[PDB]
């Protein structure tokens, strides 16, 4: 009756760790893709920029 | 008082010896119990030992 609760809390922690890794990966990849797109936008705007 | 002190000196010497050896025997007892526990634990190690290169539990993707 006690080992059940212990195992439950245990598996909960494991699930937390897995979910944290997955969510962090997704967030990281989204941010990097956004940064790359911003970089290309800057590149085209520097091709269009005008002055000296 | 001098006679009592002589007797007490002898007794205290013997007692110091006994106390040291007793404490060391207690130490040895505890260490032998630890060794027994370790001997039992080593039976649960899988054949070929542990894969010390990898993690035991892989708890997330690596994309």
């Amino acid at each position: 009756n006690a080992f059940s609760s212990f195992d439950a809390c245990r598996t909960g922690l494991l699930k937390q760790q897995s979910a944290a890794v997955e969510n962090s990966l997704v967030r990281q990849n989204m941010a990097d893709v956004r940064a790359k797109a911003l970089f290309e936008r800057r590149a085209v705007l520097l091709d269009l920029v005008e002055g000296k | 008082q001098g006679i009592k002190t002589v007797y007490a000196s002898c007794r205290y010497r013997k007692l110091n010896e006994r106390e040291i050896i007793s404490d060391r025997y207690t130490w040895l007892h505890e260490r032998m119990l630890e060794d027994e526990v370790e001997r039992v634990l080593l039976e649960q190690v899988p054949a070929g030992g542990f894969d010390k290169t990898r993690p035991g539990l892989l708890l997330g993707p690596s994309t």
